[PDB]
RNA sequence: UUGAGCUUUGAUGUGUAGGAUAGGUGGGAGGGCCGACCUUGAAAUACCACCCUUUAAUGUUUGAUGUUCUAACGUUGACCCGUAAUCCGGGUUGCGGACAGUGUCUGGUGGGUAGUUUGACUGGGGCGGUC
């Protein structure tokens, strides 16, 4: 076994600041292939309360571009204007039939309030249970979709709901500038606490850990 | 939350008296000779669904509440929650067990069912009057010696039990009225 | 009267104050308690009506000292 | 309440000790029965430097005298004749006071508050077993028979 | 006698369908052999991550009643004394016993009681309307 340098360098007792062990994140790795960096975030959420839902999208700059699989629903000339955004399937309910076929390539599903009609009842159990619904608080169903799709496919890391208290989002590739990743990770507070559910509990951001795939264990302070 | 006075509100308003939404169903205003005016309102508790009787004083009054109803469409159930959506705003929404009480067995998928939401949150869902459902279990009816109609107990794909005439077998879709819990027709 | 035989804590008057600042008169009463103290000097049990503060004062200062102080003050125990 | 002990007590410590004890416990039980004195500096010095020998002599002489009294009430038999009905079953329950003054009549000089009988009452005739708490560390037994008079 | 939390050593979630002997949620090719690919549901599977679900060793922070005891306290139980006294106090004794009760603080209830409010216009006032 070669998975034990991690257990040599697990510091659960000495919690680090942002600057301390940030540079060691890949020095803690022995991976065969290349991976991304993950995040650790929490916030008091009544398991019971549903009025605690926050869906949308978080734009995280300075990093990976079009590495996402999107499915779009538009009506009109935007069916061709959207192909200018490098989108994959800008089309009609044939895409819904593709979903019925059990399609796992496309991950983030987009619509337009005119053709949203098609989207809602289509893949209805499927997309939303797939944790990919289309609310309006998030702008996944716009009228000016040209100005948003280039971003949603370009650089967006979406916040998600989980049955557990857990809410752990994703950072970009390991090989980026570690200091800049610190700023990127910092650019998440302004939105993760932009819209609470007003029934927040004892604290706001209890956990802060930066694990890349299974390698890094960097516990951090809620403030710093 | 404009406060409402007794001799002002007629039926339909959603008053918020005592940390609890209500719904005025009927109201009788009285102005007798020589005495303080009052209204005998036939209120409706909007959470348990029981009709309460309240005589209100001209002066006595209450704030309004955000209790509203429109046409949501059922999507799916997961664990303890039911999720529905609008066709004019396409706003997502999630209810709970309390809201769907005894209508669990009536909602299938894509049913357009009126729901009452309060504080921007559902409290009570009303299944469409007639729902088409399929029967999971029945005893193959055999007329035997029956001289009257007889009837037959039949479970449905959503758990419900209805009396179906005799011929409906298994795999036949029937139509039931959610209101009475009774068979209406076997939809071909 | 409700007066601690050791200190002399009397019922003092004050106010009830509501949330709307409505003042109504009231009394504060000293936490009096009849208690038998063991006077080792006299091999006896003497009973003083003391408050709890008086009990603590006796704890600290010794009972015979308090009794001598009472005799000096001219207070029958 | 800091207090200095003048005797071996149950779960605090041997004499000549400095123990933190609850105020109520020190005030109501310990100090009236000589088993403790508040830890005023005057008493600390007065005891340690001046008394912690003499009072120890007194304590050990008392322990020896009580072991002596235990040896002396080793007759192990004392007669009790009280009124009883049929089938034994004394009408009048003989008690601690009766046992004490009877053994003082025929035996040792022992106080009424000393006897400690476990069964509680002694309502019936016959051989009974009674314990005697003569000192906080030593006991005594006597066989008491109740003959129906 | 135990109950909830907290450093904590670990284990552990058993259906449909996937062979079943899937905890959730993202990132998802790691360590003799799996994995992804495929069968699949409502979610699809190695790899560890954030934790839920219980379970067992310590420091845990503790409360919870449940028994015993006597010494505080209660006694409008019996007897003795002050005493020519069904008051009061003292003394023996029995029964309760750290409960009861009282003081400060506090939540609830509180027309039992108290202080008060309850508009103006108006072809008199009221009701209706109006500001
Ligand atoms: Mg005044
Ligand atoms: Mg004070
Ligand atoms: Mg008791
Ligand atoms: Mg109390
Ligand atoms: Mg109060
Ligand atoms: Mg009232
Ligand atoms: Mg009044
Ligand atoms: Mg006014
Ligand atoms: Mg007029
Ligand atoms: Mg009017």
């Amino acid at each position: 076994k070669r998975m034990r340098v991690i257990r040599e360098k697990v510091d659960a007792t000495k919690q680090y600041d942002i600057n301390e062990a940030i540079a060691l994140l890949k020095e803690l790795a022995t991976a065969k292939f290349v991976e991304s960096v993950d995040v650790a975030v929490n916030l008091g959420i009544d398991a019971r309360k549903s009025d605690q839902n926050v869906r949308g999208a978080t734009v995280l700059p300075h990093g990976t571009g079009r590495s996402v699989r999107v499915a779009v629903f538009t009506q009109g000339a935007n069916a061709e204007a959207a192909k200018a955004a490098g989108a994959e399937l800008v089309g009609m309910e044939d895409l819904a039939d593709q979903i019925k076929k059990g399609e796992m390539n496309f991950d983030v599903v987009i619509a337009s309030p005119d053709a949203m009609r098609v989207v809602g009842q289509l893949g209805q159990v499927l997309g939303p249970r797939g944790l990919m619904p289309n609310p309006k608080v998030g702008t996944v169903t716009p009228n000016v979709a040209e100005a948003v799709k280039n971003a949603k496919a370009g650089q967006v890391r979406y916040r998600n709901d989980k049955n557990g208290i857990i809410h752990t989002t994703i950072g970009k590739v390991d090989f980026d500038a570690d200091k800049l990743k610190e700023n990127l990770e910092a650019l998440l507070v302004a939105l993760k606490k932009a819209k609470p559910t007003q029934a927040k509990g004892v604290y706001i951001k209890k956990v802060s850990i930066s694990t890349t795939m299974g390698a890094g264990v960097a516990v951090d302070q809620a403030g710093l | 939350m404009a406060t409402y006075y007794s001799n002002d509100f007629r039926a339909g308003l959603k008053i918020m008296l005592d940390g609890e939404p209500y719904a005025v169903e009927a109201s009788e205003f009285v102005k007798p000779g020589k005495g303080q005016a009052f209204a005998r309102v036939k209120l409706r508790r909007l959470l348990t669904g029981t009709r309460v009787e309240k005589t209100f004083k001209s002066t006595d009054s209450a704030e309004g509440a955000d209790v509203v109803d429109m046409n949501l469409t059922y999507l799916y159930n997961d664990g303890e929650f039911w999720h529905f959506m609008n066709n004019e705003t396409f706003e997502q929404l999630s209810a709970d067990a309390k809201a769907i009480g005894d209508n669990a067995k009536w909602l299938l998928d894509q049913a357009e069912c009126i729901v009452t939401l309060w504080n921007g949150q559902p409290i009570s869902v009303t299944p469409p009057n007639f729902v088409e459902l399929e029967i999971v279990d029945t005893d193959p009816g055999l007329k035997g010696d029956t001289a009257g109609t007889g009837g037959k107990p039949a479970t449905l794909s959503t758990g419900a039990v209805v009396k179906v005439p005799l011929f409906v077998q298994i795999g036949e879709v029937i139509k039931v009225d959610t209101r009475s819990g009774e068979y209406v027709s076997r939809v071909k | 009267s409700r007066v601690c035989q050791v200190t002399g804590k009397r019922p003092v008057t004050g106010n009830n104050r509501s949330h709307a600042l409505n003042a109504t008169k009231r009394r504060f009463l000293p936490n009096l308690h009849s208690h038998r103290f063991w006077v080792e000097s006299e091999k006896r049990f003497v009973t003083l009506r003391v408050s709890a503060k008086g009990m603590r004062v006796i704890d600290k200062k010794g009972i015979d000292t308090v009794l001598a102080e009472l005799r000096a003050r001219g207070e029958k125990y | 309440m800091q207090v200095i002990l003048l005797d071996k007590v149950a779960n605090l410590g041997s004499l000549g000790d400095q123990v933190n004890v609850k105020a109520g416990y020190a005030r109501n039980f310990l100090v009236p029965q000589g088993k403790a004195v508040p830890a005023t500096k005057k008493n600390i010095e007065f005891f340690e430097a001046r008394r912690a020998e003499l009072e120890a002599k007194l304590a050990e002489v008392l322990a020896a005298a009580n072991a002596r009294a235990e040896k002396i009430n080793a007759l192990e038999t004392v007669t009790i004749a009280s009124k009883a009905g049929d089938e034994g079953k004394l009408f009048g329950s003989i008690g601690t006071r009766d046992i004490a003054d009877a053994v003082t009549a025929a035996g040792v000089e022992v106080a009424k508050s000393e006897v400690r009988l476990p069964n509680g009452v002694l309502r019936t005739t016959g051989e009974h077993e009674v314990s005697f708490q003569v000192h906080s560390e030593v006991f005594a037994k006597v066989i008491v028979n109740v003959v129906a008079e």
